[PDB]
RNA sequence: AUGAUGUCAUACUUAUCCUGUCCCUUUU
């Protein structure tokens, strides 16, 4: 996105796991990265979301607290019909920060 | 089949005192301490002084038969590898004042030799404080020696 | 002191294994030696020349000084005892020394010497030698100032083609190996290995081994993301280089004496089988287990498939069975490691076995229970574990039996010492009787006094894992045999001396609470609750949330039979409001905070009365951590009671509220502006236009926050009192900031500006702005243009008017004074093209993209992701034809970079729409071998 | 046997994984016989479209729709 | 998994005395009214009068016996040794714990359940 | 710090010809990067007008070497005095000069010296 | 090369290939190992292998030289061993 | 080294900070110290390289204080240069007192 | 009573390009029987020497007395050589030699 | 008179981000 232009989204299958978002990372969206217009929710892989990988944050990784939505521009856009937009990889991001 | 003992294992004793290649007897007492007095070891096998040992520089002093466990070699097929221990202690004395106090003199005492020692022609036997001095005509060697030390 | 034997690693195939073989044939012979009968062991010429590196000469001096050194052996006896001493005479009085010499160089730490010696040197100036002195920039990525790290690091990322992995890892490896190394520095390294790793592809081949020995040691570690890291860059690795290339590589590692790499390899494979997939790496595998030779090696590639169960996980399922075909053989062996490794990777497999493959386990099972029966040791809790994990994919009826026999021994086996026994009988405790088919008597007679007795204990609780596996197990009894046994049975305990044991049980309380409800709960015992929970509560070690979340969840849960307590809750809430300054007046607060709502609904005002001026009272308090607790306090308190009815009227209130956002500190500017935010948007009448617009110019540098939920609540109220005066006035404060810091937030005022145009209709606002942008000073200029882009984000549909007004500034924006202006203007266009779909307005959307077209090329990421977006946004609005025909003669012309880019387009134009494209593909002429005319649209009836 | 030719992986990037999207070094011959397979299947997916090129024809749906199918691989020669 | 356990017996002594125990809470409320601490992971070459003379440091034991096993010695590496009072076998519990004795280091923990002839780990 | 950057070396010379020379506090709030004793230091060591920065000559060698054995140290006293007066340059030329060069019984003894 | 066409280990047997790669790994590799057994097990053991995966596989394990000679050996007794109505190579009809 | 260089910032910390009062230059002394304990081994360096190389000063600051019967004025001093100048005058008191070379005339030292 | 990090090779620095192996066997010497030592004869190594000892205790009272030791007006850099790196230059063989003596001559 | 590589400051963007830990390495 916006926060993190190296990341990798997963776009695995779609399964019937309803994504969740962080409290940290609550009202954001996955695609368009915004915060007004939401239209349609998120939807998980099936192994994105199985045992401690369930009830966990798209964006953020950490506890998911609300279900997270996609935004409608992403959504009118068919940005929305894509694969599960896990984030699997981290690079560059919240690294040289534990340090400090 | 089973008879356990409880007994004194020689592996506790082995790793507190633990050498190179062989097990470490004749410990120092804790009232070791370094000299400071003028004493030089002046070894005379042949009336001729060619070596020369600091025993106030070192805390421990090994000479055997062998090579492993010694730093250096001996020439005295007729002495064993643990035959005397020379080690200087301040021991609990009284000086020529009459004040007590911590004075720094060697201690003699046998360590179980197989055919004992003699010193200034005479035998001596363990555990009995006796006044070692300088210049004193011992022998290195179980049964006999042809070198003195001073 | 395990894993110091990676200092003994030297660094870095039929020679490889001619080694090996070499190596363990010399660990018979010493070895048998003592039988017959370490670093210290003499060495010979060939073994000196092998440590030193190049250049250097061992000519002695003269043939009386070595004869001195083989008599110092002897002479280090003898010339110790002999007349020797040191001493000086006082007399009068060249100097030399090297620091780092270079430009700047920063510093050199004392040993770091031995590597960037070679730097130390002046010489300059007259091949490969000149790459590794150069190549000293690693020493600018250890050791310097920040910029300097990241200058580095990128200039050796672009160097990586150039100098080849061969001097690099060379040069590093070392490093990475140095004893005295840090933590930041490990990871620095680790960091820079990845970014050349991810061009190097062919050239590692050599070097995959000689890097692993060094990383693997990062798969165990203590700090997890040094693991995630490690993992990565084996990944990375072994993607990289070829699966052939591993394999060929690794084998010897799988026979090596010490156990070590041994594991910490098998881990590695595990990572390159989940980089490389599980059924291209299947057959090596299963000609490990098979390997006749030791059993060493079929120990490791058990561990191997553990490895891989617990990394693939969930991901396991398709090759399960054909793993577990695999995997069987050992559970019969004569060795016992084997058998134990084995039936724990089937536990692995089938904790990762979702809910399904049973029969896959099939053959598994028949054994392993015999085996139940004739074990002692570890390896039977092992089976433990496998059996428990299994039991949930079990068909009631045959785990009815099944379980009722594993029961006994799990009963039996409660008493061990062992607490790797308990770990595993404790969570086979978990699923056995959390199964469905179990009935609660048997549990409640036979079960729950032992698991009490023995598991209930000072023992367990300080660890960790005992701890939460403990919490597990106790709440998923509760989940059957019902709650009031369970909590009537340890609410004795809140009252225990230690801390860590109230905190276990507290948190077991606040769970099953949490599930099954309070109704099931007694009179009694409800008495024995609540003064237990203020009782653990009224003193608190250290700060932390599971008393607090303990309590409140008793208490909603409870709900209005909590009503008789409260005035003892609340006695104890303002004394302890008082008595511990910085510690528990936070902590106080928050409990209030939770309670409010039960404070509430009961209808007990004169404690609404008591909370609300006596919390009044403390806003004057100068420590923020407290502050801010009660801040928070007062805002759950504004969430039940009402505007009209708050006991402190907001006239009071709010004023006093004012002055305290200074704070800076999120802890008190958090829960600040939070409340500001709730009444400034739900009465807001109450509060004079004077004290609001004060509050704006208070509000304006809270942007700095250096959080972004803080920049969150600050905007949203800034819409919230734009709303309680009207536009003009506060937009135009917007507008009285040039964006002059970049730090913090900045945009965010663009933000307001947006939000602002929302709250009342932008429909009055935007001529104010535009004509904004005629200011010469050019960053305000790009502002307002992303206050356009959030601006029709916002308004979506009612922009089919406003599009004609932001056209030509757009024009005049999209048309480049600085790249900056092209890319957010493109921005605008993105937004307002998805907004305004549908509508009929695209005419003047293709004037627009006339302008945006020429922008395509650059190498800038965020213009070319810009336009990326743009193009995608203008896709959708103007419909694929128009773009389309911008597109097509892109495709074949003869650069590579407008083949590159139009490509890249045509391929966005391409996925989405795919449907639509077939009427647009123009009329393309047949050749000589191939028919390219489509003739069915022109069949004509 | 030496081929010295593993198109596997680089660092996980570009990897394409769907059909008709094509490239920059895409030459003229693919790009036709993937726009005339798109419009093959886009002649298969909508039914009015169907309808209104087998009324013209002499031909059935379903023979047509078999036609299609068969002139899907080779419905222009792979250049 | 055969020497983890005098790591987490540690682990829980080091979170113990980080966490701010009391010396109430100090996980001997769980052990208590016991003087028999079980001692396992013992060198094979270990006589019971050497571990009854290193472990005579915290008071004079009233009770010990090697586990016996393999009928030549009775040795197995185990062992079960009552000491006076519960304060010596606390202070055994919370210093002799994953010391090193003789090459391979043993484990120190309290059992306080019974008297049994195989109850530890090999 | 004080890395005395060409852009920020303009900007204190023009903060001196404007404002003035003896208000040091006035011109460190117009650069954000150095303090007002760093700024007065640079004023008077590379940014003052009268300083000769260059035409070395063998007449200031001579002076300069014939004032480093009348005094050792102090080298900021013979600042001045030289006419370099930079403080730093006597200093390099001091050391390019070393440089460039380089490439009871005891009377008794004496006494006897002479008399044999 | 010789690794084009297509064979099918579902016609041949199993046991009678176990000494010609034993003697050809022996061969190469020097000295008898545990994983190239296992390798050329796994790449027999399904009904239709790949020529060129093996060849790979191969030539990752050993030099590549010796490598194509083994795969070139073994193609060809698979070949004879396939084409046969027996079902065995040319070297088990006479021993 | 070490050892003499933390007994010295520690003097120059309790000295130039005793209790919350500031400037800029003593800000920038106060992070100078802080830095020189946070990579003490870099600082020692930075020490023994001004000693052996910069034979000059920056400019020192002086004003009185008024003890009011005889005024006593009181110099200071720009900070890095105090830092490294303070550990050589702890080194120097430190091989002076190992030396013995000051003689038991001048007494003004340690007894009381 | 070592840190583990510490090895028999230590790396010496800070040395003249006229100096003197005479010297260097003399001075270092002292603490044990040298194993071996080499010298950078090569235009970047020059000045620095690698000493390695029969024993490392040996180089232990090394470091601990030439720390800083001072030679001519230089003060020599003594630091503990690392191990690995570069290596692989040599190989691994020849084992086979040796290992059948050791399994011939004592029979074992 | 553009452009080229190059050591070196300076602004700008990413609504970039400040409580992250071993809740999993337990390898002889």
């Amino acid at each position: 996105a916006k926060h993190h232009p190296d990341l990798i989204f997963c776009r695995k299958q779609a399964g019937v796991a309803i994504g969740r978002l962080c409290e940290k990372c609550d009202g954001k969206c996955v695609i368009c990265d915004s915060y007004v217009r939401p239209c349609t929710l998120v939807r998980i892989c099936d192994e994105c979301n199985y045992g401690s990988y369930q009830g966990r944050c798209v964006i953020c990784g950490g506890p998911g607290v609300s279900d997270a939505y996609y935004c409608k521009e992403c959504t009118i856009q068919e940005k929305d019909r894509d694969g599960c937009p896990k984030i699997v990889n981290l690079g560059s991001s919240k690294t040289d920060l534990f340090y400090e | 089949k089973e008879k356990p003992s409880f007994e004194l294992s020689g592996a506790l004793l082995e790793d507190t005192n633990t050498f190179r290649g062989v097990v470490i007897k004749y410990s120092e007492p804790p009232e070791a301490r370094i000299p400071k007095k003028r004493w030089r070891l002046y070894p005379f096998k042949n009336d001729e002084v060619l070596p020369v040992m600091y025993i106030h520089r070192q805390s421990a002093y090994l000479l055997g038969r062998h090579r492993r466990i010694a730093d250096i070699p001996i020439d005295h097929p007729s002495c064993s590898k643990q035959h005397a221990v020379f080690q200087y202690r301040l021991v609990e004395y009284t000086r020529a004042d009459g004040t007590v106090g911590r004075r720094v003199k060697p201690y003699i005492i046998d360590l179980g030799s197989g055919n004992g020692t003699f010193l200034n022609n005479k035998r001596i036997e363990p555990q009995r404080y006796y006044e070692l001095k300088e210049k004193d005509v011992l022998k290195f060697g179980f049964s006999s020696r042809e070198y003195v030390l001073l | 002191e395990y894993k110091k034997h990676r200092r003994t690693m030297i660094i870095s195939a039929e020679t490889p294994r001619t080694d090996r073989g070499g190596d363990s044939i010399g660990e018979t012979p010493t070895p048998g030696a003592s039988k017959r009968k370490e670093r210290n062991r003499p060495l010979s010429d060939e073994e000196l020349d092998a440590m030193f590196p190049e250049g250097y000469k061992v000519l002695p001096p003269p043939a009386g000084y070595v004869p001195i050194r083989t008599p110092a052996r002897k002479l280090t006896a003898t010339p110790t005892p002999l007349g020797g001493m040191t001493g000086f005479h006082m007399q009068t009085e060249m100097k030399s020394v090297n620091d780092q010499p270079s430009g700047n160089l920063p510093f050199l730490k004392p040993d770091d010497i031995q590597y960037f010696d070679k730097l130390l040197v002046d010489v300059d100036e007259s091949e490969e030698q000149k790459e590794r002195k150069i190549m000293k920039l690693l020493l600018k990525i250890k050791n310097g100032t920040p910029p300097m790290r990241k200058a580095a690091l990128r200039q050796i990322t672009d160097k990586a083609r150039e100098f080849g992995a061969g001097p690099l890892f060379n040069q590093i490896l070392p490093l990475l190996m140095s004893p005295t190394l840090e933590d930041q520095e490990r990871h620095l390294l680790v960091k820079v290995i990845d970014r050349i790793l991810y061009k190097l592809d062919d050239l590692v081949r050599p070097y995959v081994h000689k890097i692993l020995v060094v990383i693997e040691p990062l798969l165990i570690d203590e700090d997890y993301y040094a693991r995630v890291e490690g993992r990565e860059i084996i990944s990375n690795l072994a993607k990289a280089a070829g699966l052939a290339t591993m394999i060929s590589t690794m084998r010897p590692d799988i026979d090596n004496m010490d156990e070590y790499v041994r594991n910490t390899t098998a881990r590695a494979f595990a990572v390159v089988a989940s980089a490389l997939g599980i059924p291209s790496l299947l057959p090596f595998l299963k000609a490990v287990c098979k390997s006749k030779k030791s059993w060493q090696a079929r120990h490791t590639g058990i561990k191997i498939v553990q490895q891989i169960a617990i990394l693939m996980g969930c991901a396991i399922l398709p090759h399960l069975r054909s793993l577990v075909e695999i995997i069987e053989h050992g559970l019969v062996d004569e060795q016992q490691k084997v058998r134990t490794i084995s039936a724990l990777a089937i536990a692995a497999l089938a904790e990762a076995a979702t809910p399904y493959g049973i029969e896959s386990f099939d053959s598994v099972l028949k054994p392993l229970w015999k085996g139940i029966r004739q074990h002692r040791g570890k390896g039977l809790a092992a089976f433990l574990k496998a059996i428990g994990y299994l039991i949930p994919l079990m068909d009631a009826e045959y785990a009815n039996y099944y379980t009722r026999e594993v029961m006994l021994i799990l009963i039996r086996e409660f008493q061990s010492p062992d607490e790797e026994m308990k770990k595993i009988v404790l969570k086979v405790v978990k699923q056995c009787c959390g199964t469905d088919g179990v009935e609660a008597n048997y549990i409640k007679t036979e079960i729950l006094p032992p698991f009490f007795k023995h598991f209930w204990q000072h023992r367990m609780a300080l660890d960790r894992r005992n701890y939460r596996q403990l919490v597990d197990t106790t709440v998923e009894l509760a989940n059957k045999v019902g709650a009031a046994e369970i909590i009537s049975r340890i609410v004795d305990d809140l009252k225990d001396e230690a801390e860590q044991y109230r905190k276990m049980v507290m948190e077991t309380i606040e769970k099953i609470m949490g599930n099954l409800g309070a109704a099931d709960i007694d009179h009694k015992l409800e008495e024995q609750l609540i003064d237990g929970i203020l009782y653990a509560f009224q003193e608190q070690t250290t700060e932390d949330s599971v008393m607090l979340n303990g309590f409140g969840t008793v208490v909603n849960a409870l709900g209005k039979r909590v009503k008789p307590y409260l005035p003892q809750i609340c006695g104890t809430v303002l004394w302890r409001l008082n008595n511990k300054s910085a510690k528990v007046r936070q902590q106080a607060a928050d409990l209030i905070s939770r309670t409010a709502v039960v404070m509430k609904t009961c209808q007990e005002e004169k404690l609404m009365g008591h909370l609300g001026v006596v919390l009044y009272e403390y806003l004057g308090e100068e420590y923020p951590e407290v502050l801010g607790s009660i801040l928070g306090a007062l805002k759950a308190i504004v969430n039940v009671i009402g505007m009209h009815k708050m006991t402190p009227p907001i006239k009071d209130l709010l004023p006093r509220l004012t002055p305290i956002l200074k704070n800076r500190h999120e802890k008190v500017q958090e829960n600040c502006i939070d409340l500001v935010g709730r009444i400034a948007d739900r009465g807001a009448e109450y509060v004079s236009a004077r004290e609001w617009m004060r509050i704006c110019f208070e509000l304006l540098e809270l942007l700095k926050a250096h959080k972004k939920a803080i920049r969150r609540a600050t905007v949203n109220t800034f819409g919230y009192i734009a709303k309680a005066i009207g536009p003009h006035d506060v937009l135009a404060t917007l507008l009285n900031n040039l964006k002059v810091q970049e730090r913090q937030n900045r945009v965010c005022t663009t933000v307001a500006i947006a939000i602002v145009a929302e709250t009342c209709s932008p429909f009055t606002v935007l001529p104010a702005l535009m004509n904004e942008y005629r200011v010469p000073e050019l960053n305000v200029q790009n502002g307002v243009l992303k206050s356009l882009s959030f601006l029709f984000e916002y308004i979506g549909e009612m922009g089919k008017d406003y599009i004609y007004a932001v056209t030509p500034l757009l024009e005049d924006a999209l048309m480049d004074r600085d790249l900056v202006h092209r890319q957010t203007a493109s921005a605008v266009v993105q937004h307002m093209s998805l907004g305004v779909y549908g509508f009929g307005c695209e005419d003047s959307l293709n004037h627009l993209l006339n302008y945006v077209w020429p922008n395509v090329f650059e190498t800038s990421p965020h213009v070319i992701q810009a336009v990326m977006g743009a193009l995608e946004g203008l896709r959708v609005a103007i419909g694929p034809c128009r773009m389309l025909q911008y597109c097509l003669q892109g495709l074949f012309h003869p650069a590579r970079k407008v083949r590159d880019v139009y490509w890249k387009i045509y391929n966005s134009i391409y996925i989405g729409s795919q449907d639509a494209l077939i009427a647009h593909y123009p009329r393309i002429y047949n050749d000589d071998k191939n028919t390219y005319i489509r003739y069915e649209l022109d069949y004509i009836l | 046997m030496t081929d010295r030719y593993t198109i596997h992986s680089q660092l996980e990037h570009l990897q394409s994984k769907y059909i008709g999207t094509g490239h920059a070094d895409t030459t003229k011959w693919e790009w036709l016989v993937n726009q005339h397979r798109d419009s093959y299947c886009s002649y298969m997916g909508h039914f009015d479209l169907l309808n209104y090129f087998a009324i013209a024809e002499n031909e059935s749906k379903a023979r047509v729709r078999f036609n299609l199918m068969e002139k899907m691989l080779q419905p222009c020669g792979p250049p | 998994n055969p020497l983890t356990k005098v790591k987490l017996i540690n682990e829980l002594n080091e979170r113990e005395v980080q966490l701010g125990v009391a010396d109430k809470v100090s996980w001997h409320s769980e052990y208590k009214d016991s003087a028999w601490i079980f001692l396992g992971g013992l060198p094979y070459e270990l006589t019971e009068g050497d571990i009854i003379c290193v472990f005579s440091q915290y008071g004079e034991i009233v009770n010990i016996n090697l586990v016996r096993d393999k009928k030549t010695g009775k040795s197995k590496g185990f062992c079960f040794l009552c000491y006076e009072d519960q304060r010596s076998t606390i202070l055994a519990v919370d210093n002799f714990n994953g010391i090193k004795i003789k090459g391979r280091t043993i484990r120190v923990d309290h059992v306080s359940n019974y008297r049994a002839p195989k109850d530890s780990e090999e | 710090g004080g890395v005395w950057r060409n852009t920020e070396d303009e900007i204190l010379k023009a903060a001196v010809m404007k404002y003035g020379k003896n208000q040091w506090s006035r011109i460190a709030s117009l650069l954000h990067r150095k303090s007002a004793k760093q700024c007065k230091a640079r004023w008077y060591e590379w940014l003052d007008p009268s300083i000769k920065k260059t035409e070395w000559s063998r007449e200031e060698e001579e002076k300069l070497l014939h004032l480093a054995k009348l005094m050792p140290t102090q080298w900021r006293t013979i600042a001045p005095i030289i006419g370099r007066t930079a403080a730093q340059c006597l200093e390099h030329y001091e050391f390019l000069l070393d440089k460039a060069a380089q490439r009871d019984e005891l009377e008794m003894l004496s006494e006897a010296r002479a008399r044999l | 090369e010789c690794l084009e066409k297509k064979v099918d280990m579902s016609k041949v047997n199993l046991e009678v290939i176990k000494p010609w790669i034993t003697k050809r790994v022996t061969e190469i590799l020097g000295f008898e190992d545990d994983v190239v057994i296992e390798f050329i097990f796994n790449q027999l053991e399904v009904k239709n292998p790949d020529s060129k995966m093996m060849q790979i596989n191969l030539t990752g394990f050993l030099n590549g030289k010796n490598a194509r000679e083994f795969m070139g050996e073994l193609w060809p007794l698979l070949l004879s061993a396939q084409e046969n109505i027996a079902g065995i190579p040319s070297a088990f009809l006479e021993l | 080294d070490t050892k003499l260089l933390i007994l010295a910032l520690e003097r120059l910390k309790e000295a130039y900070s005793v209790k919350s009062r500031l400037n800029q230059s003593q800000r920038e002394e106060l992070g100078l110290i802080e830095q020189a304990y946070d990579n003490p081994h870099e600082a020692l360096s930075r020490i023994k390289r001004h000693l052996l190389t910069q034979r000059a000063f920056k400019e020192v600051g002086i004003e009185f204080m008024d003890l009011y019967s005889h005024l006593v004025p009181v110099y200071d001093v720009e900070p890095l240069e105090k830092i490294t100048d303070a550990y050589l005058d702890q080194y120097l008191w430190y091989e002076a007192d190992k030396r013995r070379l000051f003689p038991p005339w001048i007494k003004p030292a340690d007894t009381e | 009573r070592l840190p583990p990090e510490v090895n028999r090779i230590l790396y010496i620095r800070n040395l003249p390009y006229k100096i003197t192996a005479e010297e260097m066997y003399d001075i270092f010497g002292k603490y044990g029987p040298i194993r071996q030592i080499r010298v950078g004869n090569t235009p970047e190594t020059r000045g620095t020497a690698y000493v390695v000892y029969e024993d490392i205790f040996d180089a232990k009272n090394a470091c601990d007395h030439l720390s800083g030791f001072n030679v001519c007006n230089r003060y020599l850099v003594v630091l503990y050589y690392n191990a690995n790196r570069a290596f692989q230059k040599m190989d691994t063989k020849k084992k086979e030699e040796q290992l059948k003596l050791l399994k011939e001559k004592y029979g074992i």
